[PDB]
Order: C-alpha cells, then sequence, then structure tokens
C-alpha cells in the first residue's frame, strides 16, 4: 500500500552528520530561530557559528534552545519527540510544508498550515484510502480524522464534536467545509440530501461572509453545524445555529474591504431577466452601501458564483417564489442607501425612495411620510431630524438584514430537517477566535467571552489528559488557572458588565461607566484600569482586562444603545404589517404586543453551544497562516510562532514535568553529598527540607506545583554565587598563608636594621666617638 | 569557642601585624580578615564586613580585646566542602568531560562571585603550577584539589 | 682586635698630651680646640666620671669597647637588608626601604630618618645597601 497518489499527502537522507551538543538552535532576526553549531563558552555569553551562512556571534545559554536528530525530522506526529520546544515545532512543520504536506498532528492536536493554493489530496480515491484506518497508517489528513470521528462515534456511543480553530485566514472556514465533504462520500442508496447540504454553504457564504483586508472571504457569523445520524449508516440529518454576524458591514465597508459577496454578486448581470426584478442597474460601482472599499475582488467572479448561488438556492428547495422574495429584500438595501435629504423633510428625489415601496409592499409615500420625522406610541409623533433619520436609515438597513440572515438559516434549517430516527451527531464548530486590534469595543468583546468560555472546554480535556499519566507515571496527586474563571464570571456572573449592560440599562454613557469601576473594579487583579502598552497605529478605550490571550482595552461609548438596533418603532409598525411575506413575517408583533439585547441571546445562545459540546468527545484541530502576502509555500516565521505562542505550547496552571536525567545536571548543586543512580536526587529532594504535598516522585520524571521549579532556579542562582565566592575565599586564604613565612622573616630583619642603625646613630653622637673621629689622621 | 592555647594561636600572629603597621598595640580593620587567614581560614570579604572589618586600608584600626570576638564570630563561619567545588564548576562543563578552558576559568572568578584581581589568579596558578594541553583546556577537577591542599603540602 | 685597638693606641698619644700616659680634664679640652672645637667644661667632668676609675689606655679602651657591643654584625646586616631585594640587585627604592622605617615597624622618626639618609649613598633612586652598611660600621677598604 504505497505510493501511488500520495504525491503531496505523505526516503531521503539518513546520514549527513549530526552531532549532539555541539549543534543547537540559535536565536535569529529574520528566520526566527537560524541553526547553528557551537564553538566556545565564557559564562552566559556563548561563541556559537551559523551553519550555513557561516558567520558568528554572541548568545545568552539561556535563549540557546534544543534541537532533535535527523530520522526524526518532517515526523508525522510530534508527539513522539525529543524536543518539543519553540525552534523545534517551527521546524519540523516549515520542513513539511516546504515539502507539499499540510497537515501534521502533536498529541491529540491537528496542524494544517494553510497552502494558498488548490491541492489533490482530496479526490474519492483517498478518501477511499482512509476511511476505517487507525490514525497510525496513514499520512496525516484531515479525512484521517475526521474518520475516526464516526469511527469513535459508532463503538463508543456518543457524540463527538470538532472544533477546528486558528487565526483569520488560516483556514478554518475552508476545512468545516472539506469536513463535511468528506462525511458526505459514505452514504448512498441501492439533489441527494447529501448534495443538498453542500449547498447551505453557497447560501450563507454568500449572503454571510466578505472580504477582508486580511482573507477576501473572512466570514462574520459564528457557526456550528451538527450533522446527526441513524442508528445505521449514513446521516439521519442536520442543522445549523450560527453566532453574531457583523451587522456593521451592512452599511460601512472598511477601506479596501467590502460589503458581503451577494450584494456585489446581485449587480454582475448573470440572469438579467431580474435586473427588473431588482430595479437595479447592475453596475456594482456608484450604489453606496457597499462600495467603500473595494469593488473587485481578484480571482473571485462575481457572476459565477452568483449564478452558482441561484442554482443552490433552488436544490435547497427554495420555490421560485421564495428564491425571488429574497433578493429582493436585499436589493431594496442597495436603495435605501440612496435616500437624500436636505432641513427635518427634504426627501430630495422621492424618485429612488419611491422605489423602496413596490419591494417590502409599502407605499413608500406612506413610508417616507410617517417616519421621516413621523411618530410612535406610547400614539404620540416628534419631529425626526436630517441626521439620526440618516442614522435611523441604516437602522433599518442592518436591523433587517440580520431579521434576513437569520431567516435564511432557520430556512435552511427546515429543508436539512428529515425527521428520521436520529441517535448520534458530528458537530463542527467554525468560530471566531481572539482577536486584538488597534481598538477594541463591544463587539469585539464577545469575540473574546466566547472564547474564555472556550479556554474552559480547552484545559478542561487537558486536566484529563493530564491525569492520563497520572496513570501513565505511577503517582496520584491531590485554581492552575482558576482566575480564568474569575474572568468568565467577572464578566457573565450576575453582578457584572453583562448582568448589568442588561441591567443598568436614565441612560447614557457614564450612568454606566460608574457602577463598573466602584463595584469589581478598583479592586480586582483582571478587571483593572487602563494604561499605555503604546499599542501602535492604536487608540481609545476606557477600561482594559485580561484574558488567556493577554490582555485587550475597551471602551464603553454608546453601548447601551450598541446592544440594540433604532429600529424606529412605527417604521416598523408600518412595516411590521406590509404585504411582502418574508418583510412582514421579519416584523411580525409579537405572541402579543398591547424580548432581546444582544446578550440575552448570546449569553443564551452560547451557554447552550458548551452544553452541547460537554455532550461530545471533541477533537481539536489547528489552523496555521503560514503567511500575511496569500502566496503558498512562503514561511513567516514571525507569525507562526506568535500562533503557536497559546495553543499547543508554552508562554497554564499545571504541574512541571521533569525526567530525572535532567534533575541531576539541573539542581544537583543544591544538595552536594552523593558518591550514576538515578535516584540522584530524592536525596537532594530531602536534603532541602521540602514540604512535598508540594511534589510527586513519579517514575522517570518529578512533578512540582507553580513557582516551585521556579525557587528552584531562584535558589539554584543564589545558591551559586556562594559556593563560586566560597572557593573564591579559599584561594584568597592559601595566598595569605603561600607566604607567611616569606613575612615574619623580614619582621626580623627589620628589627636588625632599625635597630643596629638606630645606634649607629647614637654611637655619633657619644662625645668621645667625635674626638677620636675628630683624630683619625 | 577557642581553647587557650589558641588564644594564642591569635596572639603571635597578630604580634606580626601590630608590626606591619607599627608597634603600637593595635592594627587596622584592613588587616584583620587578612590575619583570620594566616590562621587556616578562608572567610568571605563580605564576612570579615560583619566582624568589624574595613574596606580601604587605614579607617579604623584595633587591639586586641576587639580583635578578638572577631576571629570567633568570623570563625563560626560557613566555608566549602570539595563537592561544593565540583558541583558548581560542573555548570560549565558542556562536554561533560571534565574541563573548563583557561580563558573562561579566568572569567569565572575574575568575574563571578567576590571577583578575584587577575593578578590573584595569574600567583594562584603559578604556585599550583596548573597548565592547558594543546586544545587550551584544562582539569579543574584537579585544581580545586590543590588550591584546596593548601599552600606547603 | 688588631689594628683595632693598636689604631686606638696610636691614638693616645695624640689625646694624651702632657704624654703623662693619663688624659686629664685639663688635658682633653687642649688637643680640643686643637682639631676644631672643644667641650664645656662640665662636658669635660661629664667625660671624666665615665672613667669610674683614672685615665689610662686600658680605662680608656675599657668604656670605648664598652659600646660595639650590642650590635650585630656586618653581613648579617648586609644581608638583613637583602631580605627586601628579592631580585638580588644589591639596591633598594629610596621611596622602599625609607617608606619602610617610618610608617612600619619601631617606627623611626623623622629627625632620626634625617639624621639617617643625610649623608645615605643614593643613586637613580637606588639606596645602596651593600655600602650604607659596609659603612654603617667600617667598611675593608685601602
Ligand atoms: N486547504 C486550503 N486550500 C486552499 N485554499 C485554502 C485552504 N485553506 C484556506 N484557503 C484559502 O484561504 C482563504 C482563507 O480561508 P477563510 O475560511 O476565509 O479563513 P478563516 O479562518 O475562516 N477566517 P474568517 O472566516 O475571516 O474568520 C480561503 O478563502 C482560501 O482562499
Ligand atoms: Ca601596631
Ligand atoms: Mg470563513
Ligand atoms: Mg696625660
Amino acid at each position: 500500500f504505497s505510493d501511488p497518489d500520495f504525491q503531496y499527502l505523505a526516503m531521503k537522507e539518513q546520514t549527513a552528520a549530526f552531532d549532539g551538543k555541539k549543534n543547537c538552535w540559535v536565536p535569529d532576526e529574520k528566520e526566527g530561530f537560524a541553526s547553528a553549531e557551537i564553538q566556545s563558552s565564557k559564562g552566559d555569553e556563548i561563541t556559537v557559528k551559523i551553519v550555513a551562512d557561516s558567520s558568528t556571534r554572541t548568545v545568552k545559554k539561556d535563549d540557546i534552545q534544543s534541537m532533535n536528530p535527523p530520522k526524526f525530522e518532517k515526523l508525522e506526529d510530534m508527539a513522539n519527540m525529543t524536543y518539543l520546544n519553540e525552534a523545534s515545532v517551527l521546524y519540523n512543520l516549515r520542513s513539511r510544508y516546504t515539502s507539499g504536506l499540510i497537515y501534521t498532528y502533536s498529541g491529540l492536536f491537528c496542524i494544517a498550515v494553510n497552502p494558498y493554493r488548490r491541492l489533490p489530496i482530496y479526490t474519492d480515491s483517498v478518501i477511499a484510502k482512509y476511511r476505517g484506518k487507525r490514525k497510525t497508517e496513514i499520512p496525516p489528513h484531515l479525512f484521517s480524522v475526521a474518520d475516526n470521528a464516526y469511527q469513535n462515534m459508532v463503538t463508543d456511543r456518543e457524540n463527538q464534536s470538532c472544533l477546528i480553530t486558528g487565526e483569520s485566514g488560516a483556514g478554518k472556514t475552508e476545512n468545516t467545509k472539506k469536513v463535511i465533504m468528506y462525511l458526505a462520500k459514505v452514504a448512498c442508496a441501492v439533489g441527494s440530501l447529501e448534495d443538498q447540504i453542500i449547498q447551505a454553504n453557497p447560501v450563507l457564504e454568500a449572503y454571510g461572509n466578505a472580504k477582508t483586508t486580511r482573507n477576501n472571504n473572512s466570514s462574520r457569523f459564528g457557526k456550528f453545524i451538527r450533522i446527526h445520524f441513524g442508528p445505521t449508516g449514513k446521516i439521519a440529518g442536520a442543522d445549523i445555529e450560527t453566532y453574531l454576524l457583523e451587522k456593521s458591514r451592512v452599511t460601512y465597508q472598511q477601506s479596501a474591504e467590502r460589503n458581503y459577496h451577494i450584494f456585489y454578486q446581485i449587480c454582475s448581470n448573470a440572469i438579467p431577466e431580474l435586473n427588473d426584478v431588482m430595479l437595479v442597474t447592475p453596475d456594482s460601482g456608484l450604489y453606496s452601501f457597499i462600495n467603500q472599499g473595494c469593488l473587485t475582488v481578484d480571482n473571485i467572479d462575481d457572476v459565477e458564483e452568483f449564478k452558482l448561488c441561484d442554482e443552490a438556492f433552488d436544490i435547497l428547495g427554495f420555490t421560485k417564489e421564495e428564491k425571488q422574495s429574497m433578493f429582493k429584500c436585499t436589493a431594496s438595501i442597495l436603495h435605501m442607501g440612496e435616500m437624500k435629504f436636505k432641513e427635518q423633510a427634504e426627501s430630495d428625489g422621492t424618485a429612488e425612495a419611491e422605489k423602496v415601496a413596490f419591494l417590502c409592499g409599502i407605499n413608500a409615500g406612506d413610508l417616507l411620510k410617517a417616519l421621516l420625522k413621523p411618530k410612535v406610541k406610547v400614539m404620540v409623533t416628534k419631529g425626526q431630524n436630517m441626521n439620526q433619520v440618516v442614522n435611523s436609515v441604516g437602522a433599518l438597513a442592518k436591523s433587517l438584514y440580520d431579521r434576513m440572515f437569520n431567516w435564511l438559516v432557520r430556512r435552511v434549517n427546515k429543508t436539512l430537517d428529515t425527521k428520521a430516527k436520529r441517535n448520534y451527531y458530528i458537530g463542527v464548530l467554525d468560530i471566531a477566535g481572539f482577536e486584538i486590534f488597534d481598538f477594541n469595543s463591544f463587539e469585539q468583546l464577545c469575540i473574546n467571552y466566547t472564547n474564555e468560555r472556550l479556554q474552559q472546554f480547552f484545559n478542561h480535556h487537558m486536566f484529563i489528559l493530564e491525569q492520563e499519566e497520572y496513570k501513565k507515571e505511577g503517582i496520584a496527586w491531590e485554581d492552575f488557572g482558576m482566575d480564568l474563571q474569575m474572568c468568565i464570571d467577572l464578566i457573565e456572573k450576575p453582578m457584572g458588565i453583562l448582568s448589568i449592560l442588561e441591567e443598568e440599562c436614565k441612560a447614557d454613557d457614564k450612568s454606566f461607566q460608574d457602577k463598573l469601576y466602584q463595584n469589581h473594579m478598583g479592586k480586582n487583579r483582571m478587571f483593572t484600569k487602563p494604561g499605555k502598552p503604546t499599542r501602535p497605529n492604536q487608540g481609545p478605550a476606557h477600561f482594559e482586562l485580561h484574558h488567556y490571550a493577554g490582555n485587550v482595552p475597551y471602551s464603553i461609548t454608546g453601548w447601551l444603545e450598541k446592544n440594540k438596533d433604532p429600529i424606529n418603532e412605527n417604521v416598523v409598525a408600518l412595516l411590521g404589517a406590509s404585504k411582502e411575506p418574508l418583510v412582514a413575517e421579519l416584523f411580525k408583533a409579537p405572541e402579543e404586543p398591547a424580548f432581546q439585547t444582544i446578550s440575552a441571546v448570546h449569553r443564551e445562545s452560547l451557554n447552550k453551544l458548551m452544553k452541547n459540546l460537554y455532550s461530545t468527545h471533541p477533537h481539536f484541530v489547528r489552523c496555521i497562516i503560514p503567511n500575511e502576502l496569500k502566496q503558498p509555500g512562503l514561511v513567516d516565521a514571525e507569525l507562526v510562532l506568535h500562533q503557536l505562542q497559546c495553543n499547543g505550547v508554552l508562554e497554564k496552571g499545571f504541574p512541571s514535568r521533569l525526567i530525572y536525567s535532567e534533575f541531576k545536571q539541573r539542581y544537583s548543586i543544591l544538595a552536594p553529598n552523593a558518591i550514576d543512580g538515578k535516584t540522584v536526587s530524592e536525596k537532594i529532594l530531602a536534603g532541602l527540607q521540602m514540604d512535598p504535598a508540594e511534589y510527586r516522585l513519579g517514575t522517570t520524571k518529578v512533578f512540582f506545583k507553580a513557582g516551585v521549579l521556579g525557587n528552584l532556579e531562584e535558589m539554584r542562582d543564589e545558591r551559586l554565587s556562594k559556593i563560586i565566592s566560597m572557593f573564591q575565599a579559599h584561594i584568597r586564604g592559601y595566598l595569605i598563608r603561600k607566604a607567611y613565612k616569606k613575612l615574619q622573616d623580614q619582621r626580623i630583619g627589620l628589627s636588625v636594621i632599625q635597630r643596629n642603625i638606630r645606634k649607629w646613630l647614637v654611637l655619633r653622637n657619644w662625645q668621645w666617638w667625635k674626638l677620636y673621629s675628630k683624630v683619625k689622621p | 569557642k577557642l581553647s587557650q592555647d589558641e588564644i594564642d594561636d591569635l596572639k603571635d600572629v597578630f604580634e606580626l601585624f601590630d608590626f606591619w603597621d607599627g608597634r603600637d598595640g593595635a592594627v587596622d580593620a584592613f588587616k584583620l580578615g587578612d590575619v583570620c587567614r594566616c590562621l587556616g581560614i578562608n572567610p568571605r570579604n563580605e564576612d570579615v564586613f560583619a566582624v568589624g572589618g574595613t574596606h580601604k586600608m587605614g579607617e579604623k584600626s584595633l587591639p586586641f580585646e576587639e580583635f578578638l570576638p572577631a576571629y570567633e564570630g568570623l570563625m563560626d563561619c560557613e566555608q566549602g566542602t570539595f563537592a561544593d567545588y565540583m558541583e558548581a564548576f560542573k555548570t560549565f562543563d558542556r562536554e561533560g568531560q571534565g574541563f573548563i578552558s583557561g580563558a573562561e576559568l579566568r572569567h569565572v572568578l575574575t568575574a563571578l562571585g567576590e571577583r578575584l584581581s587577575d593578578e590573584d589568579v595569574d600567583e594562584i596558578i603559578k604556585l599550583t603550577d596548573l597548565q592547558e594541553d594543546l586544545e587550551g583546556n584544562v582539569k579543574y577537577e584537579d585544581f580545586v584539589k590543590k588550591v584546596m591542599a593548601g599552600p606547603y603540602p | 682586635p688588631q689594628k683595632q685597638i693598636q689604631e686606638m693606641k696610636e691614638a693616645f698619644s695624640m689625646i694624651d698630651v702632657d704624654r703623662d700616659g693619663f688624659v686629664s680634664k685639663e688635658d682633653i679640652k687642649a688637643i680640643s680646640e686643637q682639631l676644631g672645637r672643644a667641650p664645656d667644661d662640665k662636658e669635660l667632668t661629664a667625660m671624666l666620671k665615665e672613667a669610674p676609675g683614672p685615665l689610662n689606655f686600658t680605662m680608656f679602651l675599657s668604656i670605648f669597647s664598652d659600646k660595639l657591643s650590642g650590635t650585630d654584625s656586618e653581613e648579617t646586616i648586609r644581608n638583613a637588608f637583602a631580605m627586601f631585594d628579592e631580585q638580588e640587585t644589591k639596591k633598594l627604592n629610596i621611596e622602599y626601604i625609607k617608606d619602610l622605617l617610618e610608617n612600619m615597624g619601631d617606627n623611626f622618626n623623622k629627625d632620626e630618618m634625617r639624621m639617617t639618609f643625610k649623608e645615605a649613598p643614593v643613586e637613580g633612586g637606588k639606596f645602596d645597601y651593600v655600602k650604607f652598611t659596609a659603612m654603617i660600621k667600617g667598611s675593608g677598604e685601602e
């Protein structure tokens, strides 16, 4: 079973000479970590020679990093490594990436560093070559993984979940798909409910996604598709619950960025019959609500895809009517983004504004009347002015694009809902991630709140793989990130932001800002005031805070409204009852007339999310953004690493595993009494007087609480200054004695000298000596 | 505490110092620690600075009865054992072979701990008759036995 | 010893003018102002009380020999120095030895040093102890 279609899926040298402690990794500035062969020592400073650059430099011995040998290179599973450290992880992958593999594993973590070009890895042939294959045989592929989740759903009999994450333009969204696309090729009988589900993308991706400075296809909603099954076979059904679409986009497009794909694909002229159904001139160009930034996405065809959208939309079992009834609503925004004014009245060209009427089925004139400055209930009316009016128009634009998106999805769930016997499900999540920008307020907070919650489920499953060597290495040990829930809580707990933006909401900005600081502020480790870390192109905030990714400075400006939408009641009421089904439905009076602030639903939506995740045997996938250039094959060290910093490698509160073989060359100095004997330390341990719940001696390794292994370094430090200065004092004494004899002799000699002399100076003052000398002729 | 014949092992060597300061019945705190070395000891300068002791020459001088509580205090002082002097020179042996080049060795004690004047280091080597190979490395293991195993063996 | 007492002898002719063979008060102060300056009266007498017994060559030779006693030999001096000329230069640094005698030891005193070096053989900084010795007591030279 090898090498037919394995060209970019899964020998060479064994040997070119590697040495042992002579070779290692060194911090480069361009390549992150560059390879080197050492030359000499001098304390902290270490002289080492760069391998294939060939020129030497100074280096602290604590930046130097261990490196693995050859037959251990371009490794399938990094868990099976000697040096799973920074400069090693960043290597292996690079080696594999640059070599046509994108997928790799590290413990129970998936690694696909995004290849910006298309790839043959997806052929049914391959798919076939996969299902039923145990993990350790076939080279690394999302397939292998996607498979074993069912391999596992059946036999173990429970739901599994598959969380696919990484940064933006990483590949989350692009695999989530490839995934349902796989599961698909295992069911058929003897355009297909299978082929119907596959289409649910082009729909939601059309309306939902958008081109971002980063990635031309960035999502804007949290997705979590569930895929159930029958007691036996292929699927029984599936469903979709989305999370927090960007409402903002609809009206504003950050420069060099655009609005949702559909909008632009609506003016491409694929089916001109509709130009007239749309009352729209097919030029993307000078419409407003959708062109603040690029209007063209290169290597992305608006007609072809749109057609594909229409085409798909049908297989969804959407009537010709339902089909149209969407485009329609969608076009109406293009137009309202137009309704001029001049005043509290001036509706310049009530000629376009004329137009929204035919589309919703509400006389436009009735509508421009009833809410240019028209009224509300208690009903009364009061002068709507030239600006909110403008800022009340988008109130309507967005306040719908959401009700519409909502509907669309809610409707897809309807045709994907066969009610056959359902037993288990493979839930796939394709959600956001943590983001820190030069400005982060509210929208940009929940992405974070939702993730924090996602970290609990993360290490929830680590404490667990952790007790997987409390079994492996015979030891029973008896918070470790107990402030994390002190963040979770800080935010979601009852006397918190949420419990308030919801509660304290005579509401203006500081009425709201005051409670916050006064209550769990001033005094919390996490919830603290701001300062300047110099965010660069960076700007304005009011509060700071810590997340398992670091901190991020927030603002609170106009949120009590930000958590809501000002659909001017009667505009609504008027829209409420109109003739266009979708429209009329999208604005129905309640169960009955005579609720929502964005979180009541999200906290609700989210809570629900979690609940189910814990009802599943998760599987983690990790998406790495090779580089900033959208170019395949390129590697941007400084970025890759940034990413590895918070997912599967160091920077949370657990025991510091350590092999004896190391504990020796390490702290052996804190207890100098021994003679091998792997027990060379049990002694150092006691030979220190340590309170030991604080540690556990497993077999080939040792586990300490936090700051334990920390103090050892702090002691080992202060311990060797002494031990050196001691041996220095020794040398010093050996000197003062190497010469004492010498000294004492002289002490004599001098006594001779300043004695005879002190007399040869009396002899010449003795009356008689003079006289004698007076005469020796 | 020390014995009477010991209170003598102190009268005898201080009558050499009261000498080289001038027979007056006093000596200079600066020279203190030095005397304490002649008496088979190796206190640390930080130490001698506790027991009275003085930085630069001529600052404060002392007679026997004060120069006494010195020795004794500086007597109950921590000294080093062979291990210490090896379980600490190991953190500089990368080959683990048991060598430390001279260029380094110098730095070790000339740059770390209670730094040593290049001078001392030059003599202390002359005396201990040290030497390096063609690789320029030295077998420190020994060196620590010579210096530990005193002047005249 | 030899010439030493014979030298000391040939000297007695000298001192004694009456050549009575005894050196009286009125017998000293004379040859005194005969070779330079004379003493004081009492000085004279105070010089005769030092002659417990009256004045002859053997009571003379006595009080004299009664001094160059508690003094070391010569090579024991021409060597006591040597202990500080480690490299055998047969000379010391005039600020060295000098440093010695006044700051450390049996503290000489200025008056003492001044009077000590007032005629010491210093060359370009180098105090020649070999001869400061060879003469502190009397070199062999002829
Ligand atoms: N294996 C892959 N092969 C080819 N192209 C890919 C692959 N993974 C991702 N891409 C490309 O990279 C782009 C980024 O994917 P995308 O789904 O937009 O990222 P993301 O992680 O979901 N970010 P966002 O949706 O903005 O939160 C895709 O639209 C494709 O252009
Ligand atoms: Ca003295
Ligand atoms: Mg996406
Ligand atoms: Mg006479």
